[PDB]
């Protein structure tokens, strides 16, 4: 018995309604008319918190903006007047049939105005270069939305498959993101080339932004 | 609740993780275990009833887990085996509310119960713990190497090739909680991790102001205060 959440991600301007949906194959309604679908929130680096139990009932501390709803196979969590504190991943969990299964989850993020990133490039330290490896890092700073593409270029050659990036969780204050991409290379192959550029592509920019440096 | 600390295990070994309750929270509540891997979500693993008469797991764990409790009633213990790198996750013990209900009954000619069936139904999981992260890997403990990132400007530190997680990076010993950005670590082909931490300051202060990142990798007793200047 599989329960599926929809949509996968949510974009809510603060102070708005946010409606989700958990849909189960078999019914979740015990013969006593109690639906056994609980809702949980999970903010990163934290323990998950129960907010809606038995379909509609609220637990201790949950404000009445979080309203559980639905019956049978169609349930729905609704967050009204969302705040930045409510951006999280919300999980519905069925409790009728064994085995008990969690839901795939629905991620909630704060909708914002488009913000372009500020780009920086960092050549490998001379400290690191004595170890035989070279690590070039490109910094993406305070942009929204999350969608962004970086293209490493070494002597005007598009690098693919040798870098590694990572984005921050959405900022509590400005509701932006930040990406760090690390192009890695050997000390020998770092020294065969001169121009290291970082071409950033984001819908906050008119044209792609390239930030380069030269060996020496 | 108070779980045990992070553990590191080679693929194919076993982990035992602890959980402790406040007073007798373990007999007013059932004991569950939920995990969450890297790209994964919340995933129920198994449970064990405070009455003590039922112990069940998720399907994937049948044959690998064993859920026991200290019969002083105080401590819960999960044991997982056949360890994959997929079994690398934060493991949460938690309480639970179950409804033990009778769904079927049949009485004989004498009025006695001839047949009956009682079933447990999960109402909610509450009072969670802090999660015991388990890392299933081949690598060994490794202190990181800290490198400077140097050119309104940006600058930071590069924490390279450490194992396992976590690593904290403070700036100016906590004086700087503005303009900083510490990123998720990435898992390398070496089996080791590399994380970056930067701060965005104006260049007019680069000559006047000091910027020292504080790096602490507790698994290998590696603490480094690295000062960053262009």
């Amino acid at each position: 018995t599989v329960v599926t959440q929809s949509p996968l991600s949510l974009s809510v301007t603060p102070g708005e309604a946010a409606s989700m949906s958990c849909t189960s194959t078999q019914s979740l309604r015990h013969s006593n008319g109690a639906n056994y679908l609980a809702w949980y929130q999970h903010k990163p680096g934290q323990s998950p918190r129960l907010l809606i139990r038995l379909g509609s009932q609220r637990a201790s501390g949950v404000p009445d903006r979080f309203s559980g709803s639905g019956s049978g196979t169609h349930f729905t969590l609704k967050i009204s007047r969302v705040e930045a504190d409510d951006a999280a991943i919300y999980y519905c969990m069925q409790g009728l049939n064994r085995p008990w299964t969690f839901g795939k989850g629905t991620k909630l993020e704060i909708k914002r105005t488009v913000a372009a990133p500020s780009v920086f490039i960092f050549p490998p330290s001379d400290e690191q270069l004595k170890s035989g490896t070279a690590s070039v890092v490109c910094l993406l700073n305070n942009f929204y939305p999350r969608e962004a593409k970086v293209q490493w270029k070494v002597d005007n050659a598009l690098q693919s498959g040798n870098s590694q990036e990572s984005v921050t969780e959405q900022d509590s204050k400005d509701s932006t993101y930040s990406l760090s991409s690390t192009l890695t290379l050997s000390k020998a192959d770092y020294e065969k080339h001169k121009v290291y550029a970082c071409e950033v592509t984001h819908q906050g920019l008119s044209s792609p932004v390239t930030k380069s440096f030269n060996r020496g | 609740l108070v779980q045990s600390g992070a553990e590191v295990k080679k693929p194919g070994s076993s982990v035992k993780v602890s959980c402790k309750a406040s007073g007798n929270t373990f007999r007013k509540y059932d004991v569950h275990w939920v995990r969450q891997a890297t790209g994964q979500g919340l995933e129920w693993v198994g449970w064990m009833s405070h009455e003590g008469d039922k112990t069940e797991s998720a399907q994937r764990f049948k044959g690998r887990v064993s859920f026991t409790r200290d019969n002083s009633a105080s401590t819960a213990y999960i044991e997982l085996r056949g360890l994959t790198s997929d079994d690398t996750a934060i493991y949460y013990c938690t309480g639970g509310s179950k409804h033990r209900l009778r769904d079927y009954v049949l009485y004989d000619d004498y009025g006695l119960i001839n047949q009956q069936e009682w079933n447990d139904y999960l109402e909610f999981l509450d009072v969670w713990g802090h999660g015991t992260a388990v890392t299933v890997s081949s690598a060994s403990t490794k202190g990181p190497s800290v490198f400077p990132l140097a050119p309104t400007a940006a600058l930071g530190c590069l924490v390279k090739d450490y194992f396992p997680e976590p690593v904290t990076v403070s700036w100016n010993s906590g004086a700087l909680t503005s303009g900083v950005h510490t990123f998720p670590a990435v898992l390398q082909s070496s089996g080791l991790y590399s994380l970056s931490s930067v701060v965005t300051v104006p260049s007019s202060s680069l000559g006047t102001q000091t910027y020292i990142c504080n790096v602490n990798h507790k698994p290998s007793n590696t603490k480094v205060d690295k000062k960053v200047e262009p």
